[PDB]
């Protein structure tokens, strides 16, 4: 979430990341319930005050929702004890932010969106982009290894490709964010204009990857002005499931019956309706690729007919529960690099040795009745050491 | 007792050539200038390295070189002439070697060269690793040849790995240049069944294995069992196997130096074993005299966990008390001779046990004070001075 990617910050990115314009008011509305209330209260205040008088000025009943605030907004540092004034930068920032100093549009993004989709599942016929091929194979959603023939899709591809599209174009987003570091786009500056949207040349590029995208379009052959999607700030279901494991989905976008047969087997496809069956070999199919029965179950729910959501519940309990024991059928081997010792002597002598290797990061599996502890080859040189060590002390 | 002397200072040495051995600070030319402590360990070393050439040249062959000597000296023995014959009551080193040449052979001249004109013991560092893969078991035998008192041994080496399939003998060849020695391992069948494990005997016994890996087969591995070196062992088990050596071996040797290497675990699984080896009658009496001092020293180790009574006196007054009254012990009938040591022996070694506090404890001190004052020997056909003295200690 945002809030997770604002934690995950330090202070001198999140002082200057407070820009004037929109940031202190973007977070601002990030704050659920009750540090609203705190923050307009000490908007005005040039003079610090207790930390006893907040801790008291919430009633016996619910303060967990005193203390997570304050833990909230202490990570954003939005004040300082100073000993709790708010951070005199973000303070007029705010007294500034604070009286101081389309019908197209929806359906360019849907499709656009469509389309990248269309090229993410193997469909012969969608957008060409370079910039944006590449993009998603380092998203860690696609992998090519070839330049010549066109990427395939990785296990985290299609968990991708089923999730909904609110929660998939908000992880696409943080993922582009993590990568515009790495390629050294100013990740405040791109931050900034996703916040400013929901009221230079990296400036250029991110237009660019936003337009891309189908968030935003000029509509004036790339003109200055902007007019964002509502897909930029941040409808009823079309199949039917019946109790013989037959989905009667009416849809016109191949996008749709794309997404429906990588986990069933298509029968007829009308022009208003396609049948599709959801069988063992479909369903281990798209287990093996990488699904899990989860995201299948959340899909069919979430486009669901409406003739269905008057049942309780809208999924047949058959359909469901099928489905997640043909996922659980299958349980998986692992792979892991290590080295194990033997012949340990004392007992009271190996459980210390098994904070060494545990402190560090380099222990994998351990066993206390035979004296058997892994320690993966990355860390052999320092664990070899210590029980040297161990052994000269005696 | 020699390995002790001869690391201690140089070494003794059995048939000098004449100084031969300036390591020490008098001359051994003569029997009169000779320490005392060296000539009792002179003795010492001369019985045990003939012992030594009975395991090379068997028991048979060594009573008739014996057998020879004393008709060559009872021949000797009659005559009058004036040492024409009576020299032949006199023996040799070369006329002894000779003479063994003679009924066996095979002449002990590598032997002789080694543990009688050289003058030292060989010290052995054991550690092994047993390969799952392959099912060996890697020893690592290194030798300490560069302390003063010690020499280096390329001969070969008996070793005696008990696994679940059996007790099974190793012969392995120490050269200068060796270190790692694998040999091979047996299966771990007996451990699919409940059957019973073959000792070094003819006899099985059951054990209980929830101590021992579930990887590899083998319980205990003794290196050198025979004695058949001058030899000091220093080998790095695990402390189950250790434990499984002091219940389970039938050799008294291996009992005692399992028994004298549990006193570096004091976990309770050898406090465990030790009272199941000092409760056990048909064990050998010596080794659970010798249990009593390592169990004084566990309970001295692993104070602050301790769960009931102070150690041995639950079982003195399970085996030498009486069944109605435990605080007052049995009139004394010393008959049996086993028991009688063991029960001399057990309060000396439980008066070593100290608290928190590193003061004795006033139970054991009092369980002392109550066996002296319960004494009563007016009914035995043995007296008591050695026990009463025994309870003054």
């Amino acid at each position: 979430n945002l809030q997770e990617f604002l934690g995950g910050l330090s202070p001198g990115v999140l002082d200057r990341l407070y820009g004037h314009p929109a940031t202190c008011l973007a977070v601002f509305r990030e704050l659920p319930s009750l540090a609203k209330n705190w923050v307009m209260r000490m908007l005005f205040l040039e003079q610090p005050l207790p930390q006893a008088a907040v801790a008291l000025w919430v009633k016996k009943e619910f303060s967990k929702a005193q203390e997570e605030s304050t833990g909230l907004l202490s990570g954003l540092r939005i004040w300082h004890t100073q000993l709790l004034i708010l951070n005199p930068i973000f303070r007029q920032n705010l007294r500034i932010a604070l009286l101081g100093g389309v019908p197209s549009l929806d359906k360019y993004a849907e499709e656009r969106w469509e389309v990248v989709l269309h090229f993410m599942v193997g469909s012969p016929s969608a957008a060409v982009s370079q910039d944006l091929a590449q993009l998603l194979s380092q998203a860690g959603l696609m992998k090519s290894t070839e330049p010549g023939e066109p990427p395939c899709i990785t296990s985290a591809g299609f968990q991708f490709l089923l999730l909904d599209t609110p929660a998939q174009l908000w992880y696409f987003m943080l993922q582009y964010l993590q990568t515009a570091q790495s390629r050294g786009m100013d990740l405040v500056e791109i931050l900034s204009f996703l916040f400013q949207l929901s009221f230079s040349d990296s400036l250029l590029n991110f237009l660019q990857h936003l337009r891309e995208f189908g968030l935003v379009f000029q509509r004036k052959r790339k003109s200055r002005r902007y007019y964002p999607t509502r897909l930029a700030i941040n409808q009823p279901g079309f199949i039917v499931v019946e109790t013989n494991y037959r989905l009667y989905a009416y849809t016109e976008s191949e996008l749709q019956i794309a997404l429906i047969a990588l986990f069933s087997e298509m029968l007829y496809r009308f022009p208003n309706m396609v049948v599709a069956q959801v069988t063992r070999e479909s369903v281990q199919q798209a287990i093996a690729s990488g699904i899990t029965a989860q995201q299948i179950i959340h899909f069919l729910r979430t486009r669901a007919h409406p003739v269905m959501l008057k049942q309780t519940p809208v999924l047949p309990p058959t359909i469901t529960d099928q489905i997640r024991l043909w996922e659980l059928e299958r349980d998986r081997l692992r792979f892991t690099e290590g080295v194990l010792y033997n012949q340990f002597l004392s007992q009271v002598d190996f459980e210390l040795l098994l904070a060494h290797a545990r402190e560090l990061g380099v222990l994998v599996f351990e066993n206390s009745a035979k004296r058997l502890m892994v320690v993966t080859p990355a860390g052999h040189s320092d664990v070899k050491r210590f029980w040297k060590r161990q052994k000269h002390s005696s | 007792k020699i390995v002790a002397y001869e690391l201690k200072t140089g070494g003794v040495l059995l048939h000098p050539i004449f100084n031969p051995a300036s390591h020490l600070h008098f001359s051994i030319k003569h029997p009169h200038t000779l320490s005392w402590e060296y000539y009792s360990m002179f003795q010492c070393k001369a019985h045990l390295v003939m012992r030594l050439i009975e395991n090379r040249i068997s028991m048979e062959f060594m009573l008739q070189v014996f057998n020879k000597l004393l008709s060559l000296a009872s021949t000797a023995s009659s005559q009058k002439f004036q040492s024409h014959m009576w020299s032949q009551m006199l023996v040799s080193t070369s006329g002894f070697l000779k003479s063994i040449s003679n009924v066996s052979g095979k002449d002990i001249q590598p032997l002789i060269k080694q543990w009688v004109d050289q003058s030292g013991v060989v010290k052995f560092y054991g550690s092994f690793a047993f390969n799952r893969k392959r099912n060996v078991l890697e020893l690592e035998i290194k030798q300490d040849y560069t302390s003063p008192g010690t020499q280096k041994y390329v001969g070969p080496l008996k070793v005696t790995v008990q696994e679940l399939d059996g007790s099974f003998n190793h012969t392995l060849q120490i050269e200068e240049n060796s270190l790692k020695h694998d040999i091979p391992c047996h299966s771990k069948s007996r451990r699919n069944k409940k059957k019973k494990i073959p000792l070094m005997n003819g006899e099985e016994v059951d054990m209980d294995l929830s101590a021992m890996d579930a990887d590899s087969p083998l319980l205990w591995i003794r290196i050198d069992p025979d004695m058949s070196v001058l030899r000091k062992v220093e080998f790095e088990q695990a402390d189950f196997m250790w434990q499984y050596q002091l219940r389970y071996e039938r050799d008294v040797v291996a009992q005692q130096e399992s028994i004298l290497a549990l006193e570096k675990f004091p976990t309770p699984a050898s406090r465990l074993a030790l009272t199941d080896i000092l409760e056990q009658e048909q064990c050998f009496y010596r080794v659970r005299m010798s249990a009593c001092f390592c169990l004084a020293k566990i309970a001295n180790s692993m104070v602050s966990t301790w769960t009931g009574p102070p150690a041995m006196k639950s079982l003195f007054t399970r085996m030498f008390c009486c069944k109605s009254c435990p605080n007052i012990v049995k009139t004394n009938n010393f008959m049996s001779f086993q028991s009688y040591f063991l029960q001399k022996t057990m309060p000396v070694a439980m008066a070593l046990l100290r608290d928190v506090h590193n003061l004795c404890p006033k139970e054991v001190l009092t369980f002392i004070l109550d066996l002296i004052k319960y004494n009563d020997n007016r009914k035995n056909k043995f007296s008591d001075n050695y026990y009463r003295a025994e309870m003054i200690d």
